[PDB]
């Protein structure tokens, strides 16, 4: 996240970090005790059996007793299209169930087909790049964004920070977009570099996949 | 577009 | 435009701004009282019926009585190829005719087949990004560039600012390249980011489309 | 190269500069007195008969008596795939044989099939971009990197500078990756911009092409 | 190449 | 990926 602020510790208990060594590469959202939702492109050319799913984290550079670490057992994809970047969503089944507590909780999803119009105020968040100065963030960042149609496709939810250069960046993919307390987006792609000040950020529209998610989840 |  | 200078107000009366809200996204050139020429990619995945064509502008953040606003009535494409970025030119017919005055005038085109060799000195201009600091420019910018073949395709006119990092950027597409007082290029694409200091900027070669333009224009 | 250091003059006598005017655009490695090895993408859409092969250079902005300049006589490709960026290697036969001396020497290659695991320490080098401030470097730069698998394909050798933003950049393609004194990589591509601090740099794995090289070389 |  |  570029131009955002540190989140209050454990303010978003559904926030997940996907790691390869002990290196964060994508975010995710806890949707059930044993399932996380992320962007398909995050797991496309990665060694899935090597991915660690980190729950209850705040500061990645610190030892945090609040953490819960899981492995990936199965992957559920919908119609991921890497050329067009459509259906950039994946469900990952954990090798166990999280211990729900103050620091780890399940996110609330929107109803199927609910669409956001121009002007809805939402919060983006992630541990991605801070700009081109600053690599990945250590502490979770959050950012107020506005939904915009316009320089956006009907197949995405796009956002823009008006009047300043701010936005999601590499490493933010898979992280939630929260609007009116529900998960409405999954960070998918940028255009013109991160925080162009032109080109809205693009998210996978979770409302369009609710029926599918449920079918797997419950 | 660059996937993030 | 990166590394350029503010243009004298109304110095280039054929310069047009294409907008979606009241947000500039691409430039264009007035070629007749009721036709503007831009880059095909600017209108590719945009809601055409939502585009505003702004004539006689200088400072986009200001109320300017000199302005004339038109809608798009029809689009004329030639063989736009989005994979290869070839034929990145479009003609847009206005829903009316501009009032020609000191601030709004038609541009002069080159003769069909006229080709520019290495070393021709030209001026690029636009309201695109100023760098990655600075979003879109408020005031029209202009920049002296040199034509170069070399790291360029025969199907484009390429330019480079020697010895400093300067060039066109996002938002500059569709803007004219003026050489010896004629419109020789339409800003099309960058490589390695904006002002690489390596990779020349690429323009659609207007001289190669003159016969076509006329056929529509007159 | 971003975040590297000036190399000691003539420390790497196998280092080559490929130029178009008197402008460096890609590196290469001397593999025999009359053959240089580079990245296929460097010569893909270039006027080969216009390329100058510069041997024994250190400071490109200076007149250097140590230099030897050759033209390209023939090109040998293996299965360059521009969509997937696979087999990004080319052999260029010189119009003559270099004069071997203190400043111009042939590089040592690895044995066929030798693979590097995570943690091998190597040196990358080149005259490419210094960052987005600073165009191409005048003086050869070198950089300590570490081999990593992870966010890498089996068809590449990837590297990463841990804890700081550093890496190869545009203009570095074709330059050698030296590990334990042997040429193990040819700089091929970056992801997320140059020195992301996320995304390892990708090199063509020379060990996988040794049999082929020899077949041509000797 | 990135269309501008 | 951007070829360098």
């Amino acid at each position: 996240i570029v131009g955002g602020r540190r989140a209050r510790p454990h303010a978003w208990p559904f926030m997940v970090s996907l790691q390869l060594r002990g290196g964060h590469f994508c975010g995710a959202t806890l949707i059930a005790p044993n399932f996380v939702m992320s962007a398909a492109h995050c797991v496309a050319n990665v060694n899935v059996r090597a991915v660690r799913v980190v729950l209850g984290a705040h500061n990645l550079s610190r030892r945090e007793p609040t953490r819960q670490v899981f492995a990936v057992q199965r992957i559920f994809e919908d119609g991921y299209d890497p050329v067009n970047l459509l259906n950039d969503i994946v469900i990952l089944q954990l090798n166990g169930s999280a211990t729900i507590n103050a620091n780890v909780q399940v996110a609330q999803l929107p109803a199927q087909g609910r669409r956001l119009g121009n002007g809805v105020q939402c919060l983006a968040m992630g541990w991605g790049l801070l700009g081109r100065n600053r690599g990945i963030a250590s502490v979770l960042q959050e950012l107020n964004v506005t939904v915009v149609t316009s320089l956006c496709r009907r197949s995405n939810v796009c956002t823009l920070v008006r009047g300043r250069q701010a936005g999601v960046c590499f490493g933010d993919s898979g992280s939630p977009l929260v609007c009116n307390g529900l998960i409405h987006g999954i960070a998918s792609f940028v255009r013109g570099g991160c925080a162009s000040g032109l080109y809205p950020d693009a998210f996978a529209p979770v409302a369009q996949f609710v029926n599918w998610i449920d079918s797997i989840i419950q | 577009a660059a996937p993030a």
